[PDB]
């Protein structure tokens, strides 16, 4: 099967930096689709960033462009995503998929930005 | 004093011949319109899965919550989130640009994307079967009767396919419409040639080319006027009903009557034309005795085509040329969705560019040469469409212009290959050669939508095939001998001598 256990949840002040990652299995990070999704309390599944096969490029969303950094890692079959200058409206549980719409997705990691 | 002499005896450029040639060649505008109507009524608008009514969309913050986003940022066209699962409650199509099409009405988007091209392939196999069987039936039965039945069948198929409730009914009736349309086109050109004198056959061909170009323009204009698909098909096929209504006034070719062994009907038709043309004494000079004294020479297959080996090689070369030309032409014409511009403007500019290509082609063939003209047109068109496929969708003007030049080069290649197939073939099977070339062209037009269907695996594989087939065709037809010289083969004996001559 495919497992996507993720870690990185915690409390960090606005303007800090902490990295998020989900431990994938059964596939490498240079072959298929992979995204990141948010859902704030009361908010919907907001798409954050996208990575395609073989590092085709980098792309974010309207409120995410120029603020977020996404980095892959072929060695440990993980995506190492960093965020700096944390928006205080970004309190959400971070999700990662294995395709653009897929049968396998991460369990969940919840972070707090506070002030 | 052959049949041509009798034809010029009664006018030959008179009012009757002109009125019949226009009255017979007018529906070719609708011919082109129905040819490209599958392209213009199967436009795929943006679409996505419809979320189930279990959860209200008001608390979903919009439709984007339950819709994954693709490379360009649009919602995914086939798949949806579970809060995955495929489209199970239909699709949602925006009506901002295309109110209704066949894909919008019948959900031919995902897992049914092949049916949109399969309907066009059914129309093309209809065209091929109609051409073959109705040419046989016209030779066996007649020309005016075949034409009037063609008009009736075209109108009936158009209406009863626009009002199709299901998709199988639509595909079958498009098959029948293609049948009737190929038959009416071939019998139109045949009758126009038969009733006109020898001096005006080139003028008739030029007129038919102008009519096709104007029909492309008319399709663009009407399709701009009528945005729907049922209404578009109605407004495009209904005039065939009035065409059938007025087509009972036609006068069938007397040459076919003479070839049928009956001369009284030929005589009757001759003074019918005389009365229409206004010259009565000239028709009165005709009589039963003078008919056989004028057509004594006139009154008195694939197998033989394939027995001769060098003739077989020539046939294979010309068949490959026809196949590739039609295949590339109908692979390029019916991809107007991916040019990034409204279909109306690109269709209008296609119709505009159709004619200068004919002019340039005529200049090069009658002044420079025929083989260089064919080579330049085919190879340059193939390279242009291939590099159009390679060039990404980010740029639109360059791709549009590239394809606008492509289409014109395909038209020039069509003129060149028709001139070739009518020139190098000996008069023994020259008509057989024309028929086989047209049949292989329709086979290519059959295959091309099937190739275009395989766009799900790769986003440019159909365009790669469309751009690569003409190159291989040019490579295999470079061995065709030059024919700019005056000598024109008549029998099969000089075919080997002509090869011996070069």
């Amino acid at each position: 099967q495919v497992q996507l256990v993720e870690s990185g949840g915690g409390l960090v002040q606005a303007g800090g930096s902490l990295r998020l990652s989900c431990a994938a299995s059964g596939f490498p990070v240079k072959t298929e689709w992979m995204e990141w999704y948010r859902q704030a309390p009361g908010k919907e599944r907001e798409w954050v960033a996208a990575i395609w096969s073989y590092g085709s490029g980098t792309r974010y969303a309207d409120s995410v462009k120029g603020r977020f950094t996404i980095s892959r890692d072929n060695a440990k079959n993980t995506v190492y995503l960093q965020m700096n200058s944390l928006k205080p409206e970004d309190t959400a549980v971070y999700y990662c998929l294995v395709r653009v719409g897929s049968w396998y997705h991460g369990q969940g990691t919840q972070v707090t930005v506070s002030a | 004093m052959a049949f041509n002499d009798l034809l010029k005896q009664v006018g030959g450029v008179g009012r009757f011949q002109l009125i019949q040639v226009t009255m017979v060649v007018a529906p070719l505008l609708l011919m082109a319109s129905h040819n490209t109507l599958q392209n213009f009524t199967a436009a795929i608008p943006p679409h996505h899965c419809r979320p189930p009514a279990n959860a209200n969309l008001s608390k979903d913050g919009g439709l984007e919550a339950w819709l994954p986003l693709d490379k360009q940022g649009q919602p995914e066209s086939c798949l949806r989130f579970t809060s995955t699962e495929p489209c199970i409650d239909g699709w949602v199509y925006d009506n901002s640009t295309f109110p209704s099409t066949i894909v919008t009405e019948w959900n031919l988007v995902c897992s049914h994307r092949a049916f949109r091209q399969l309907a066009q392939s059914l129309y093309m196999v209809g065209v091929l079967l109609g051409a073959m069987v109705f040419g046989y039936l016209a030779d066996r039965l007649g020309r005016r009767k075949v034409l009037i039945l063609n008009y009736l069948q075209t109108a009936v198929s158009g209406t009863c396919a626009a009002y199709a409730p299901n998709y199988t009914v639509y595909c079958v009736f498009r098959l029948l419409s293609g049948m009737s349309l190929a038959s009416i086109a071939i019998n139109c050109m045949t009758l126009n040639v038969e009733w006109m004198p020898i001096h005006t056959r080139a003028y008739v061909g030029t007129l038919i080319g102008y009519v096709y170009s104007l029909g492309q323009f008319l399709l663009a204009g009407i399709a701009y006027a009528v945005p729907h698909w049922r209404h578009l098909q109605l407004v495009v096929s209904v005039p065939f009903f009035i065409a059938f209504i007025y087509s009972w006034f036609f006068i069938e070719s007397a040459r076919w009557y003479s070839s049928s062994g009956r001369l009284d009907l030929t005589l009757r038709a001759l003074q019918r034309v005389a009365r229409i043309n206004g010259k009565q004494e000239e028709g009165a000079k005709l009589s039963i005795e003078v008919l056989r004294t004028s057509l004594q020479k006139e009154l008195t297959s694939a197998m033989e085509l394939l027995r001769c080996p060098t003739l077989r090689h020539l046939f294979l070369c010309l068949s490959m040329l026809w196949f590739a030309t039609s295949f590339a032409y109908y692979g390029l014409v019916m991809d107007l969705q991916g040019f990034g511009v409204s279909m109306y403007l690109i269709q209008v500019i296609f119709g505009a560019v159709d004619l200068p290509a004919k002019f340039v082609c005529f200049l090069v063939i009658n002044s420079m040469g025929r083989r260089p003209a064919q080579m330049a047109s085919l190879l340059l068109a193939g390279i242009c469409i291939l590099v159009n496929g390679i060039i990404p969708k980010s740029h639109t003007i360059i791709r549009t212009s590239l394809a606008v030049l492509g289409k014109g080069c395909l038209a020039s290649s069509f003129n060149c290959i028709f001139l070739y197939t009518g020139e190098l073939y000996p008069t023994v099977i020259r008509q057989t050669g024309l028929g086989m070339g047209s049949t292989m062209a329709r086979v290519g037009s059959i295959v091309s939508p099937l190739v275009s269907m395989t766009a799900e695996f790769y986003p440019s594989m159909p365009l790669f095939i469309f751009g690569a087939v003409p190159v291989v065709a040019s490579a295999v037809t470079a061995l065709l001998p030059e024919t700019l010289g005056q000598p024109l083969p008549d029998t099969v004996q000089d075919l080997k001598s002509r090869s011996r001559g070069k």
